[PDB]
């Protein structure tokens, strides 16, 4: 069951290299794309994310697009940059300007094809393709544009495959431009309607982690993709190394989206860790088990107790007693209970996995699709409408054919989003 | 953080111990339709026990025996006393019966209804309601109104409380916890009654039943006109030279243990994945000659106002502290 | 109490003790619930693609 | 001499189905290349254990087996097993991409692509009995192959083998080792679609497998490899009379008529003792009575249950070992004077019993230390009904919300069948209670 993953944008590529560099030294594969590692586990499944070359070379199976050639000349020049097939790297060079309708109308619309006929030629290597993920912000021109226009074509070529994706949520602590807001609520109307999953990385939740949490005085995005990588590579063991549960996109999307549009998960992960500082201290189940769940873990900037989770993936990983683990998960849901739908029986759903990740003896992610992400739309909302109300930075759209009319009704359709979780809340 | 749940809102028994659960605060009472519970107050009609013990990481307890309706329903505990061996069809302490069908053992009842006419003994019985000595009076009464009934020898000489010359019956709490440990509270109530009792006259039914119900004289000589043992006692040991314990409290003790022995293995929880406990009421009737009987047994029973503190305190301790520990006694422990 | 219709053998032995007396679909209609379902899901894909035409 | 031919479907069923015909081999002498040096009938014969086994001429034993699942991982692990050499290609089938734990996936979906050839491969094995009796199938009630596919070839069986009996092994859904929120929507689906076609359904609830296997094989954390092994021992000795000499359950039919009196009522409970565990230093061996009066305890049972509040319509005993009638006889006398065992009105209180001299085998390097005696119980109790009661109130929860049903309409199944299927339940619940109170 292959995977096909795009990387689109800026902060798509960046995360998106990182995630290659960070998974690939779990499967024991180097720069070179040779493998060197000591367990059998590592190349049981290897196959989901790497295609297989001469002189057993393994190659990702991934795409990176962006319509200006800065951060992709970063990516080939980088640790890993020479791993990625070179016919893989589809850009053009007028950027998008941090504007959504480039992204998705003009600049992108000139490029798009080109990036299609990549993904075709990925696809027809698979034995079985299972889907797409793909990496990319919510907040410029060409992750959020050009990205959904991918999305759309892509599900109209492939009707029946998962896309899964990995959205970063812009936030004024972490800002470029002050129509993020506007770029962000054009792509979860896209969202909302053309993914199966999509994990919500949020830039104030992260910010947050690395200040108040991990008390860096002024992080940059190399510590935001700290835990952006972190998180990644956790909410994709199930489908990288051999297991039972959530084992394909399919069957985790089954799990856990009750409701076909309210498919946008918060993740988490435990223990938080800043970049370099080294942890001697290994976590005992039940610190990793209450820390997963707390606030200051997750990763979209949401209360949880202000909402019901309707599901729940959690993967433990490293060495453990796989009992304490069952026991430490049934006290979270007997001890508050109340946060969890009593119409969904058993929606909480654990995994382990023998490997931990780098530089920890263990780890645990989750992965929550609670009602409280309302907060992150709501959030987004408000945001929205302060410069909408005055049709502020406006002319920066209409200049490319768009009409005030599309920004209503994306409007419209977050705040159903918005609406819908909060009916499942009060159920 | 121990969790439960309330679904029999009209018990007033333990809507005193949900509160004295939470006054803990290390009990937490969750949605009535939430599995996730260490306790449940169950309901009193169709309770789900095939739904419990089924909630992994979860020990769970429920404050009903599955089963032991049987001993608590009228025409069943009849069918019990008469097929099981432990308490034979020749049982001593419990008044002749027969279990009758509107339109069986209708034919058993007249081969002894007809014995006593020709062999000229008492011939007053009991319909579960009509108290009558003629047959058909009762038969076309257990007819007209539905479903099943008893018929029941009625105790026509029963001891009477001087002052008054006054009938009454005596309420036993009874808790079996999940060990099948068999406590008897130490206090019982006579639920008397307050218009003396007449012997020749049946029908009028105010001295003849003592339900707490009927008889709102009320308030004469005790305050709710309920005595008791201290008082009951006290009388007994003036009036007759004797005890409560020795005289009826024994005969209690026993007709107790024999009908929750009798009933065990069917209904104990000792090796399922769920556990019972449950609190009875046993409703016990004297004769002129000390001779206890019982009547009935009540498997949803209330308490006395005075009591519900206490009993409910003890509930708590024995039934429920005792599988849930937190961070002398009023029972007492009928051995077996 | 009563055992009978004992039968013994060498591989064992098999018997009966009473303790007390007493007292379709066709093939073509399942091919057409099968492509039933199957125009249901070429229609709902005709409408996504037609969706995603517009 | 009649053929019996086993399919197994999807994961459990394959998986469940290795640990069986793993023991199969082990209690006839068969080794993994499929030679047994005690048939002296070479290239074949009509003995019992021929029930289960063809025969080659160059004197190969050869399973009349099925192996089928929508996705490759679980069947290519028999391909290249230990008893790869036992099974013959076609025999194991499998598909590219499964069922994503959803039942019309299973059964409109992908179950469509399939069916025909997988009737086919059936049709053949079928083509080398002289007396097909009928079938033995395998399968989960949670996986969208188990319930959705299973459902669709049950149909086609009825249609194609209308004469022949249907027997299952169904394992019951526990949320201890699940993998899928929507069990319960697949188990109700499967049980609706499948019911008319199935003559008798062993259930096996996983809760019961995983805490027998905790609390009496001291295992804290009981893999699949440990429920499995267990399970077969169970379904060994409900099938050993269909492979050994004997008077008693000698044919599929007789399974109906010892153990169903009522059709719809189909779904015995199974009862095994004892159960103990072989790195167990010092055990003392149990008498048939005392293995008998385990066999009224629910925690031995399949599926936990309490049959004292419920009815009897039938109950078999099946022994293995050191045993005879007289201390069965004996050990039922104390037992019914001590336990609450109430039989219907209209059949009588009483025991069909069945003994083997073989003691039960044990698998190598297993978990279970070998016995001298053992039993398996068959009671048809309405006590069993208690599971259907849990199953389907997880499934109204869901169902009122209508949670995860667009994945079901998504693959061409109408809502409709949701509630159908729900209310063919609510009828077999009632049909419990008219029964059993
Ligand atoms: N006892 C036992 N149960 C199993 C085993 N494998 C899976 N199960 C149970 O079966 C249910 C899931 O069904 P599966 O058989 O795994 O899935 P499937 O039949 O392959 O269907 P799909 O994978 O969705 O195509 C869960 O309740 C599991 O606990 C096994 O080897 N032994
Ligand atoms: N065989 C008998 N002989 C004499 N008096 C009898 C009798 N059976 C019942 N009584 C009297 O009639 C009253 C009826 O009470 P019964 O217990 O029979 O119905 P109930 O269930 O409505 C009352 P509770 O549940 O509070 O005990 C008894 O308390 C007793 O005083
Ligand atoms: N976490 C993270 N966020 C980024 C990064 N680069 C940009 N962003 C965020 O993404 C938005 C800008 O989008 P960008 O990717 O630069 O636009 P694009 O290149 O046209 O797709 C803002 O909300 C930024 O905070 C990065 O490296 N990491
Ligand atoms: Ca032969
Ligand atoms: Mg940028
Ligand atoms: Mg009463
Ligand atoms: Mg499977």
């Amino acid at each position: 069951r292959e995977i096909v993953h795009i990387q689109a944008g800026q902060c798509g590529n960046q995360i998106g290299a990182k995630f290659w560099e960070v998974i690939s030294d779990e499967h024991g594969i180097d720069p070179t794309g040779s493998y060197h590692g000591d367990s059998d586990l590592q190349l049981e499944r290897i196959n989901v994310y790497y295609n297989e070359a001469t002189g057993n070379k393994y190659v990702p199976r991934a795409i990176l697009v962006d319509l200006e050639p800065g951060t992709m000349d970063s990516v080939r020049s980088g640790p890993f940059g020479q791993i990625f097939r070179p016919d893989n790297f589809v850009f053009g060079q007028s950027g998008a300007g941090n504007n959504w309708a480039k992204g998705h109308y003009t600049e992108g619309a000139e490029l798009v094809d080109s990036v299609l006929d990549v993904v075709r030629k990925e696809s027809e290597s698979c034995d079985c393709l299972q889907g797409f993920q793909l990496t990319h912000s919510l907040g410029g021109g060409t992750g959020s544009g050009m990205g959904t226009l991918l999305i759309s074509k892509i599900r109209e070529e492939y009707p029946d495959r998962i896309m899964n994706t990995f959205s970063v949520m812009p936030s004024p602590k972490v800002s470029d431009t002050v129509v993020e807001p506007y770029n962000a609520t054009l792509s979860v109307h896209q969202l909302v309607e053309n993914t199966d999953e999509t994990y919500c990385i949020d830039n104030e939740a992260l910010y947050d982690i690395c200040f108040r949490t991990l008390k860096l005085t002024t992080p940059t995005y190399g510590d935001l993709n700290h835990l952006v990588s972190a998180t990644m590579s956790g909410v994709t063991t199930c489908l990288r190394f051999p297991g039972q549960l959530n084992a394909d996109l399919r069957k985790l999307a089954v799990n856990m989206v009750p409701f076909p549009r309210l498919h946008f998960f918060m993740p988490g992960f435990a223990p938080l860790t800043s970049r370099g500082s080294q942890q001697y201290r290994a976590l005992t189940v039940p610190e990793l088990t209450q820390q997963m769940f707390d606030s200051k873990n997750m990763m979209a900037a949401c209360d949880p107790r202000h909402g019901r989770y309707l599901t729940v993936a959690a993967i433990f990983r490293g060495r453990m007693s796989m009992k304490e683990v069952d026991e430490q998960m049934l006290n979270v849901q007997n001890k508050n209970s109340s946060y969890f739908v009593e119409w969904i029986p058993n929606n909480v759903k654990t995994a382990v996995c023998d490997i931990p990740p780098r530089g920890l003896k263990m780890s645990a992610t989750f992965i929550g699709n609670s009602t409280a992400i309302q907060e992150l739309f709501k959030r987004i909302s408000e945001q929205f409408t302060a410069m909408f109300r005055r049709k502020a930075f406006l002319h920066w759209y209409t200049g490319e054919g768009m009409d005030e009319m599309e920004f209503t009704e994306a409007e419209s359709n977050m705040n159903d989003l918005v609406s819908e979780y909060q009916q499942y809340q009060d159920a | 953080m121990y969790t439960f749940v309330v679904r029999d809102e009209n018990s007033s028994v333990y809507a005193e111990v949900s509160r004295l659960l939470l006054a803990t605060g290390q009990w937490k009472r969750l949605r009535k339709d939430n599995p996730r519970f260490n306790l449940m107050l169950g309901e009193r009609n169709r309770l789900p026990f095939g739904r419990l013990g089924h909630e992994p990481g979860l020990v769970q307890l429920v404050n009903y025996y599955r089963g032991a309706d049987k001993l608590c329903r009228k025409a069943s505990l009849v069918k019990l006393i008469k097929t099981s061996p432990e308490l034979s069809e020749s049982c001593t302490w419990f008044p002749e019966s027969y279990v009758i069908y509107p339109t069986d053992e209708r034919e058993v009842f007249l081969a002894a209804y007809n014995r006593r006419r020709e062999g000229r003994e008492g011939n007053v019985w009991i319909a579960k309601i009509l108290i009558s000595s003629e047959a058909s009076e009762l038969l076309d009464f257990i007819d007209e109104q539905g479903q099943v009934h008893v018929i029941q020898k009625y105790l026509e000489k029963p001891l009477l409380l001087e002052p008054g010359h006054r009938k009454f019956d005596i309420r036993s709490w009874v808790l079996v916890d999940h060990l099948y440990n068999i406590y008897l509270y130490r206090e019982g109530v006579l639920r008397t009654s307050s218009e003396p009792y007449n012997s020749a006259n049946f029908q009028d039914k105010t001295c003849h039943l003592t339900n707490h119900c009927i008889q709102k004289n009320y308030g004469r000589y005790e305050e709710g006109n309920e005595m008791f043992f201290e008082e009951f006692n006290q009388y007994l040991m003036d009036a007759l030279n004797t005890t409560l314990e020795n005289s009826i409290l024994l005969q209690i003790k026993h007709i107790i243990r024999s009908c929750l022995m009798c009933i065990e293995p069917a209904i104990s929880t000792k090796h399922l994945h769920y556990q019972s406990f449950q609190l009875f009421g046993f409703d016990f009737m004297v004769d002129e000659e000390l001779k206890v009987w019982l009547i009935e047994v009540n498997g949803a029973p209330a308490c006395a106002q005075k009591l519900y503190a206490e009993l409910c305190q003890g509930i708590v301790d024995v039934a429920i502290s005792s599988v849930f520990p937190l961070a002398t006694s009023i029972f007492i422990k009928l051995h077996h | 109490m009563e055992v009978i219709e004992l039968n013994k053998c060498t591989s064992g032995q098999s018997f009966e003790v009473i303790l007390k007396p007493p007292s379709d679909p066709s093939l073509e209609e399942i091919q057409k619930k099968l492509e039933a379902a199957e125009e249901r899901r070429k229609y709902q894909e005709a409408e996504l693609l037609k969706h995603l035409a517009e | 001499m009649r053929e019996c031919i086993s399919i197994h479907v999807g994961q459990a069923g394959v998986q469940i189905g290795n640990a069986c015909w793993e023991l199969y081999c082990l209690e006839h002498g068969i080794q993994p290349d499929g030679q047994m040096p005690s048939d002296k009938t070479i290239g074949g014969g009509d003995d019992s254990f021929n029930t289960f086994f063809s025969e080659t001429g160059a004197g190969k034993h050869v399973p009349r087996a099925v192996f089928v699942d929508l996705e490759p991982t679980v069947i290519d692990e028999v391909r290249t097993g230990t008893y790869r050499q036992l099974f013959h290609p076609e025999q194991l089938i499998t598909g590219k991409e499964d069922a994503a734990n959803n039942y019309a996936r299973g059964h409109y979906t992908i179950g469509k692509e399939i069916i025909d050839l997988v009737l086919d491969r059936i049709r053949k094995l079928a083509d080398q009995c002289t007396g097909l009796q009928g079938f033995l199938v395998f399968h989960s009630f949670g996986g969208g192959t188990g319930s959705g596919f299973t459902s669709l070839l049950m149909e086609r069986l009825s249609v194609d083998y209308g004469k022949k009996s249907k027997l299952e092994f169904s394992i019951y859904p526990a949320p201890q080792v699940s993998t899928a929120v929507v069990e319960p929507y697949n188990s109700i689906l499967t049980t609706h679609t499948t019911l008319e076609h199935s003559d008798c359904a062993f259930m096996v609830d996983n809760e019961a497998i995983y805490d027998i296997c905790r609390r009496n094989l001291d295992i804290e954390r009981p893999t699949y490899t440990n429920l499995n092994r267990l399970i077969s021992q169970i379904v060994s000795s409900i099938t050993a009379s269909l492979r050994f000499d004997g008077a008693l359950n000698v044919d599929l039919t007789e399974f109906q008529t010892n153990l169903v009196p009522y059709p719809r009522i189909h779904f015995p409970l199974a009862t095994y003792a004892p159960v103990i565990s072989a790195e167990k230093a010092y055990h003392e061996q149990l008498s048939v009575a005392e293995i008998t009066n385990a066999c009224f305890e629910p925690a031995n049972q399949m599926v936990k249950c309490d049959p004292r509040h419920g009815k009897y319509m039938a109950c078999c005993l099946l022994y293995r070992g050191d045993v005879v009638p007289k201390d069965v006889n004996a050990a039922i006398a104390t037992i019914k004077t001590k336990r609450s065992i109430q039989f219907v009105d209209w059949c009588p209180t009483g025991f069909k019993v069945g003994i083997n001299y073989q003691p039960p085998t044990v698998v190598p390097g297993g978990d279970l230390a070998k016995v001298q005696r053992a039993v398996c119980m068959l009671s048809n109790t309405t006590a069993i009904a208690e599971a259907w009661a849990r199953l389907d109130h997880k499934f109204d929860l869901m169902y009122a919300k209508r949670a995860f049903v667009h994945w079901y309409v998504g693959e061409g199944m109408e809502e409709g069948e949701f509630s159908e299927a729900r209310e063919d339940m609510a009828a077999l619940e009632k049909d419990y209670e008219e029964v059993g109170v």
